[PDB]
């Protein structure tokens, strides 16, 4: 059924890229929420230590 | 009544395979009544939400399905009169089923677009089932109260040898609170009646003349009570019983004449008690089950349609409602219209039945 | 990130068993059948059967358990590589 094969790896040829991109969202989506985490623990952190000394 | 909700791909736009199936459904017969049907897109997603989903929507619908349908028993036995107006009760959106499906619509406050299906799929699931954890519940609670009536009903049931003394005793037929004296109760049938009102004068020894107090009669039998001295009791009871008469004793039982008046007060109060909340409980629980019910149905449809032809869809739903007489021919004629993208068919195929309330 | 099985059927199964993957996964599966240079011996009985290699790819945990299921299904001998 060489057309119906056809049509499923261009559906398949698809079905890569959304995924890639559904993947490369969740990192980037991962990655702000983990700027927002790293910045705001660094910060309270580093403000403690020179508080301390303060 | 049955109706299909299907889903093909338009080959540039999604009016070119709606006027070609439309057209054709309408023209060669009528095969069916076919409409559009509402699905919107969703955010879709890899294989594994798909592929999981696919199957997972399919337990879901099987079991909102048996939710729904208990929904509707429970309306029926709920509405022990009135029961042919049952199909104008069980309504979704203030319209009936055959309405609500043709003019569905998705609830995007409840099930926002942009969540994932998994999500979608799981607020269906967790909201069907505390409704059917609640049908659980009500039904348990009513069952045990009809049964309960039923119990009081059999009490006061048949004949004055079956039902309940409390109906028909009063104090004024009665000598009690004696030393010397007793007061008994005896049944007899209609025919022996004549002969009874002599007879008791000479089952004991000291018993008087005149003994005899008739409390009510019915169809069978007499039922009176008999006055006697306390030795005469036993000879009266045994001799009674070798001339066919039917002891069945109730001394003035304040009591339980008392416990019997207070449950059918209670019971009968309590079955409106119930009965209204139920009906209003059963419409909320009947129109939530029977909307996601369909939003599994369309989610079937959709992600089905997304693994078909991949994820940038372009499938148009639509519904048909086949004729019993030529729905051969429609299978014929869908398949003739989409035997290019491949029971079994080549578009995307799932049904729905109105006939929850049998 | 894709993933695939591959493995060795009798000929006469692969309508049937290629039918069956594009019914279980919804019409998206991707398979080659390729036929053997010669006939080989069934280990029991020793009857030499036209056998053909077959692989198929797919994309996912979920998919990989389908169309195994289907290959244990015709009983078609999947091998690892």
């Amino acid at each position: 059924s060489d057309a119906d094969v056809q049509k499923q790896i261009k559906h398949m040829m698809a079905f890569i890229e959304q995924e890639a991109n559904e993947k490369a969202e969740e990192i980037d989506a991962k990655a702000e929420e983990e700027f927002n985490i790293e910045k705001g623990r660094l910060v309270q952190t580093q403000r403690l230590k020179i508080m301390e000394y303060y | 009544t049955e109706f299909w909700l299907i889903s093909a791909p338009g080959e540039k736009t999604c009016q070119q395979t709606w006027e070609k199936l439309h057209a054709a459904t309408t023209k060669n017969n009528n095969l069916a009544v076919s409409s559009k049907f509402n699905i919107p897109d969703l955010k879709v997603g890899t294989l594994d939400v798909l592929v999981g989903l696919s199957d997972e929507l399919a337990k879901l619908d099987a079991f909102v399905e048996g939710v729904v349908k208990k929904v509707a028993q429970y309306m029926a036995d709920v509405l022990e009169d009135s029961k042919d107006k049952v199909q104008e009760n069980l309504l979704a959106s203030g319209v009936d089923l055959v309405t609500y499906i043709t003019r569905f619509q998705w609830d995007m406050a409840k099930y926002p677009i942009k969540q994932s299906l998994k999500n979608i799929s799981e607020i269906i699931a967790k909201g069907v089932t505390q409704i059917d954890n609640d049908l659980k519940s009500r039904a348990s609670a009513y069952n045990n109260l009809k049964g309960n009536l039923q119990n009081l009903e059999r009490k006061n049931a048949g004949s004055l040898l079956t039902r309940s003394l409390a109906e028909i005793v009063k104090k004024d037929d009665f000598v009690l609170d004696s030393e010397y004296l007793v007061t008994l109760l005896v049944v007899v049938p209609k025919l022996n009646h004549n002969d009874w009102i002599k007879q008791y004068e000479t089952l004991a020894e000291m018993v008087v003349p005149r003994s005899s107090n008739v409390l009510s009669e019915d169809q069978d039998s007499y039922l009176c009570n008999v006055t006697l001295f306390k030795k005469a009791v036993d000879d009266f009871r045994h001799k009674a019983r070798e001339n066919k008469f039917i002891v069945r004793d109730f001394q003035y039982n304040e009591e339980e004449m008392r416990a019997d008046k207070e449950e059918m007060n209670r019971l009968s109060t309590d079955k409106k008690k119930q009965f209204g909340p139920l009906v209003r409980w059963l419409k909320v629980n009947f129109s939530e089950a029977f909307i996601a019910w369909i939003h599994i149905k369309a989610l079937r449809v959709f992600v089905e349609s997304v693994l078909r032809y991949g994820l940038p869809v372009n499938f148009q739903a639509m519904l048909l409602q086949p004729n019993k007489k030529s729905v051969k021919k429609l299978r014929e004629v869908l398949h003739e219209l989409y035997k290019h993208l491949d029971e079994y068919y080549p578009y995307v195929y799932y049904k729905i039945d109105c006939n929850l309330l049998e | 990130r894709l993933g695939f099985v591959a493995g060795v059927i009798n000929r006469e199964r692969i309508p049937t068993f290629e039918r069956m993957l594009w019914r279980v996964c919804r019409g998206n599966v991707f398979l080659r059948q390729a036929e053997i240079e010669n006939p080989l011996e069934d280990p029991v009985t020793g009857d030499y059967v036209h056998k053909s290699v077959f692989i198929i790819f797919f994309q996912g945990d979920q998919l990989k358990n389908r169309v195994k299921k289907i290959c244990e299904g015709f009983r078609a001998s999947l091998y690892p590589c």
